This record gives C-alpha cells, structure tokens and sequence, in this order.
C-alpha cells in the first residue's frame, strides 16, 4: 500500500486514539449483524440472536481484539502486507474457505466504525487513506486465492 | 428483500436528516471521488473542488431521490423508473459503483448522527441502500 | 427487477424443462460440487457421489421450488418464504454459492435445451435467478 | 492453475473442436446482452440496441477472436498466466479500469457458450477443468489490482 507520507500518519495518529479493547469487537460484532451469514464460521461463539445478543457476546469483544491486533500489525508494516498475512492467509483461505467478499465487507465496517467513532474528524481525506489500508488488508489475506 | 422493521428503522433514521440532505449527499459524493477516483469516469467534466457547487447541487439531487425512495419503499421499481432510465439504460453504470456510493453515504451518516446508526439501523439502511442500487441498474420498461 | 419480456423468455424456457426437472436440478448440484467443491461443506450430512440418491432427491425440490418460483414470477418473497427461512435464517447461506449455483443451472439449461437458449433468454435466465437468490438469502420476517 | 494429467487432456480435447472465428464473438456478445453495463466500455462497436444487433455486430465478432485467441494463449501456457496477461492486466486495469468482477462473468459466458455447442459432451469434470482455467484467466488479468 503506497500512501503520501501525510496519508502514512494522519492514519497512525487516529489509530492512536483507538480504544484497543472496543473497536474490534464493535467491527466484528457489526459484521455478524449487517451480514448475517457470517455467523456460520463463528457457531462455536453461544448467542448471536439478535443486534443485542451480538453486541453484548464476550467472545465477539475478545475476538474483535484478536481482528484488531491483526490491523494494528497491518498498519506498522504497510510495505509488507503479504508477509504479515501470510499465516492468516492460509487460515481464511485453505482451512476456513472464507470467500474473500466478506474480507472487504469487513474492513468496510472498520471503516463505518471509525466514522462512528470520531464523526467530524473522520474527513474524506482521512477515510482515502483508510480504504487503501483496508484493501491492502483484504488483499493480503485473499492472498492464497491469488 | 426488506424486512418490516428494516422499513421503520429506514423511515425514521432517514428522516433525521432534513435539511442536511444536499451536505450529506455532496459529502457521500465526496468521499467516494476521493476514496474511489475511478467513480470519476462518470463525471468528467464536473467540477470537484471541495466546495464546488456542482457537486452540492448533484449531493442534494441524489438525497432528496432516496428520501422518495423511503416514501415509496414497496414501490420503488415504479417510483424511481426513471431513474433506471437514466442509470441502467443511458449511462450504463456498473453496479460495482453503486456498492461504493451505498457505503460513502453510510459512512457521512455514521459520522453526522452517530446515535442513529445502531447496528440494527445500520444492517436496515445497508439493506435498503442496495434494494434501491438493483432498481436503478435493472432495466424493465 | 424483470422486464416484461424477462417474465415471458423464462416462462416459454423453464416451461420446457417438464419431466427432466429432477435430472436437471441434480446435474446443475453435481456441476456446483464439483466446480466449487466450498460448496460440499453446506452438504455434510448427503452422500455426494455422482450416482447419488440424495442429490437426485435433492435435484428434484430445488428444480420444483423453481417452477414454483416462475408461477409467482410477479411476488417470489411470499411464495418462497419458507425458502428464505430456511436458507437467509437457519444454514446462513454465503450468497456467494447462489450465483455458483445459477451459473450451473445455466450450463444445466445451455447443454440440454439449446434450441431455448438464445442471448435475450439466457440474459433473461440470469436475471430470474438472480432475483430468486436475493429472495432466498435475505431475512424479511 | 494446476489441472490433473486428465482435466489437462479433456481441456485440450474439448478446445480443437473450438470454432476460433466464432465462440469468442458469441462469449463476448453475450457479455454485452446479459450484463448491459459492459456495453459501455464498447461505444466505439456501434449498433448494441437490440440482442441481434449485438449479435449480428461485425466488431464484436472480430473483437471476440481476439479474446478467445488470448484464452487460447492461456490453455498454451497454464504454468506461466500472469505474465501471458501482463500487458492485457495493464490495459484492462490501469487503462480501462475495468471492475475485476467482469471478468469473471465473461469467463462464465464463455462456459455458457461451452456448454451451448458441445451439450452433453461437456460434462461436470469438463467443466470443473474449465472453471480453473478460467478463473485463472480473471485471476491474471486482474493482477495490477492486486
Ligand atoms: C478482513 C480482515 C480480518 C482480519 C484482520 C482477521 C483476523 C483474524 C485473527 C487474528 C484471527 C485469529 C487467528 C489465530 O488466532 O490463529 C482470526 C480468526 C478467525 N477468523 Fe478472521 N479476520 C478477518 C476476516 C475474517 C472474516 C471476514 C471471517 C468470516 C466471515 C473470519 C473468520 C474467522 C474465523 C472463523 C477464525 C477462527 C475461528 C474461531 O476462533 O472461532 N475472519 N481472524
Ligand atoms: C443511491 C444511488 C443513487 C441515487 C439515489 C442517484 C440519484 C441521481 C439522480 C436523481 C440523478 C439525476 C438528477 C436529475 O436530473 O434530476 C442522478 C444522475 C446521475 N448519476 Fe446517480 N444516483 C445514484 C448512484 C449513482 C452512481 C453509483 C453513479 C456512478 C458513480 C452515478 C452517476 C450519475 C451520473 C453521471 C448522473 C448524471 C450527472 C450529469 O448531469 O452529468 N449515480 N443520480
Ligand atoms: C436456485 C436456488 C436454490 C433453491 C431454489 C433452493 C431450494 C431448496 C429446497 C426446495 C430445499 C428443500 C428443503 C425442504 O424440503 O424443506 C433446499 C434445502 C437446502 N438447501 Fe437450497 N436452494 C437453492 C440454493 C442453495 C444453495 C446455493 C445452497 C448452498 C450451497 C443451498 C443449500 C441447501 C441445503 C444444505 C438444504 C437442506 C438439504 C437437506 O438437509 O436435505 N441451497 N433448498
Ligand atoms: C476476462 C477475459 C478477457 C480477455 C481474455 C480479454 C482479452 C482482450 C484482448 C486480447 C484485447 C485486445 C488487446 C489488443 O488490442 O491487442 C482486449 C481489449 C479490450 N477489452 Fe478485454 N478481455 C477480457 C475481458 C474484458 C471485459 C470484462 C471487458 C469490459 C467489460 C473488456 C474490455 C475491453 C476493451 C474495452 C478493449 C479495447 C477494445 C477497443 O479497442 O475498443 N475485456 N481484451
Ligand atoms: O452533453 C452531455 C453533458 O450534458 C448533460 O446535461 C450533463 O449534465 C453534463 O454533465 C454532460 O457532460
Ligand atoms: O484495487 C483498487 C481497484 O479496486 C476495484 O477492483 C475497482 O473497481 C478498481 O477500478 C480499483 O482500481
Ligand atoms: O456488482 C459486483 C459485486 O457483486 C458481488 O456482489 C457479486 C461482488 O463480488 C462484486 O463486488
């Protein structure tokens, strides 16, 4: 992911601020609520009912770090992305068989999130560099279907 | 397919916007010219400056037709046939850049009305931003 | 969203399909499988051997909810409601495996009745079944 | 791709019979009618008002050989895809910026029109051959996006 040096930190400084313990697990558990289907890799996790149900799951929150973290190491190395991901990779793609759509729809969320969760300071511009993250992301992981 | 309570929560989220209208959907509009460049194909001779009235007057077109949209929500294919016209017959627009703008609104309404956009609310408007994109890419006249 | 001509080009295709249903929907089943063997995991519990018993009774209630489907081409979403439940609400399909599926019910379609199979009825195919996949994977209740 | 010693033997077999002045015209003119929007990047065609008019268009059949003979290119050398579509990836993606999702319909089309001609010749574990070479296709053009 080649971003405009600006771009590189105007993204690690909203990063920063990001509440490490809350935002993953308010991603992922948006993710199971907006697209339902995505439940079915996460049968083991009890009652994912209804929005409430979800967003109240402790192993969505737990989880939603683990995703998080997985960023995070995204975020520091966005010169090496499909170094990064490599062992995610083979996981969401040869074990797990996750269709690499629902990669982007994800991080389409983080980013609906992230909007949430700064409003006014979310700008275009900041939102532009975070898409390019994201995909990078997304692409890295679908990296053992390419 | 739209559920009854993806309707009310559609409804009543979407009529919090009022007067913001045409600045959400000039701000939706510029987030995806940003976030997205090949969007501006579409475009080409728009003027894209940040403030640019242009796209203030095509953000205020494009909100007050989904703000008929929800008025006409079990009617849309009807409501908006002219639109498809315009979309899907005259200029051919790919789906794929309706997926794109869909989520740029969702984004501007997330960041205005932070206490609107539930998880409930969001999965509705989702749902209802893409039952509104199949419309206007179908062609059925 | 499905023109006129869309209704009538699956009506006078579909129509056609009559005795050869069961064998239609279980070759289109077997041509997903193997195809895009993802697909299998929804599966576990039916034997998926090419001569299989289960995939031919199988075969035969997806290609009958079809014909059910063209009968109430004008509202699917209250004809095929405990189709939506089953699918959208209890096996959580990825609709990723509905478009594999209608492209093998295309091939199916391609291969048996080429006769039918003309540009404006295939174009007419797809959109049918894709209006049927949308209905099938959302939770409307 | 990685075919078997027999998918590899059924694909060539099925290939030969390949009518290389005409199956690309009707993959491509397919396209056109079933998926209107790609239209759009063929103005210069001229006449695509009507399925006939696409089908009866002498630019879309001249068009068309020279994508099949590009899929012909692929089936030649299914060791070495990415770089057969290197300079294609470049034109479809930096040039044209053609959405990756289309060429996966039109790899579709084509195993429609597949199908079409050989009827029952074309079996599932001919086409389960084909759908690998032909998202091997997508997947090489679609390399400047990733
Ligand atoms: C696109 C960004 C994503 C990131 C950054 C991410 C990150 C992670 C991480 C760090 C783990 C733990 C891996 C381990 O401990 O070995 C994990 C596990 C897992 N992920 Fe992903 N993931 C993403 C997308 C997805 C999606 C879209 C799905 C499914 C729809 C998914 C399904 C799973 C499953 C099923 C597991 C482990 C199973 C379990 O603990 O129950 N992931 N992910
Ligand atoms: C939520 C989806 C959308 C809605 C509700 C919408 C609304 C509208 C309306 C109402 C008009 C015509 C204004 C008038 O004459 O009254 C219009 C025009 C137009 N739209 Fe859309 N639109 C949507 C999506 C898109 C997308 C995704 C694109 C492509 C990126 C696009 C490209 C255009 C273009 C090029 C025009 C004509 C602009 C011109 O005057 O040159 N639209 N839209
Ligand atoms: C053309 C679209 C489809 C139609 C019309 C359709 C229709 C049906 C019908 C009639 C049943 C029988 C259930 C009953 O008797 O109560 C069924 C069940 C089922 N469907 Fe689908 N279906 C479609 C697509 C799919 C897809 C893409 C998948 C996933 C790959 C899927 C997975 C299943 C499973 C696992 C069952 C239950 C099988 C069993 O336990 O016997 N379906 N569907
Ligand atoms: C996925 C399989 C595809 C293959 C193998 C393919 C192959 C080719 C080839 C060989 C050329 C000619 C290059 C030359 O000038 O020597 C070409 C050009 C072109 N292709 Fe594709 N193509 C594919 C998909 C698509 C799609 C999906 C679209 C758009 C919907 C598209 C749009 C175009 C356009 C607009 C040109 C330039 C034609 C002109 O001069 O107007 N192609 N392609
Ligand atoms: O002639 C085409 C031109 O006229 C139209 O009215 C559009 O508004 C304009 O943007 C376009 O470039
Ligand atoms: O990776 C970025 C690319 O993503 C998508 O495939 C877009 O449609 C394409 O035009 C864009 O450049
Ligand atoms: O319209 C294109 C889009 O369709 C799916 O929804 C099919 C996506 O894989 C793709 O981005």
């Amino acid at each position: 992911v080649h971003l405009t040096p600006e771009e590189k930190s105007a993204v690690t400084a909203l990063w920063g601020k990001v509440n490490v313990d809350e935002v993953g697990g308010e991603a992922l558990g948006r993710l199971l609520v907006v697209y339902p289907w995505t439940q079915r890799f996460f049968e083991s996790f009890g009652d994912l009912s209804t929005p409430d149900a979800v967003m109240g799951n402790p192993k969505v929150k737990a989880h939603g770090k683990k995703v998080l973290g997985a960023f995070s190491d995204g975020l520091a190395h966005l010169d090496n992305l499909k170094g990064t991901f490599a062992t995610l990779s083979e996981l969401h793609c040869d074990k797990l068989h996750v269709d690499p759509e629902n990669f982007r729809l994800l991080g389409n969320v983080l980013v609906c999130v992230l909007a949430h969760h700064f409003g006014k300071e979310f700008t275009p511009p900041v939102q532009a560099a975070y898409q390019k993250v994201v995909a990078g992301v997304a692409n890295a992981l679908a990296h053992k279907y390419h | 397919v739209l559920s009854p309570a993806d309707k009310t929560n559609v409804k009543a989220a979407w009529g919090k916007v009022g007067a913001h209208a045409g600045e959400y959907g000039a701000e939706a509009l510029e987030r995806m010219f940003l976030s997205f460049p090949t969007t501006k194909t579409y475009f080409p001779h728009f003027d894209l400056s940040h403030g640019s009235a242009q796209v203030k007057g095509h953000g205020k077109k494009v909100a007050d037709a989904l703000t008929n949209a929800v008025a006409h929500v079990d009617d849309m294919p009807n409501a908006l046939s002219a639109l498809s016209d315009l979309h899907a017959h005259k200029l051919r627009v790919d789906p794929v850049n309706f997926k794109l703008l869909s989520h740029c609104l969702l984004v501007t309404l997330a960041a205005h009305l932070p206490a609107e956009f539930t998880p409930a609310v969001h999965a509705s408007l989702d749902k209802f931003l893409a039952s509104v994109s199949t419309v206007l890419t179908s062609k059925y006249r």
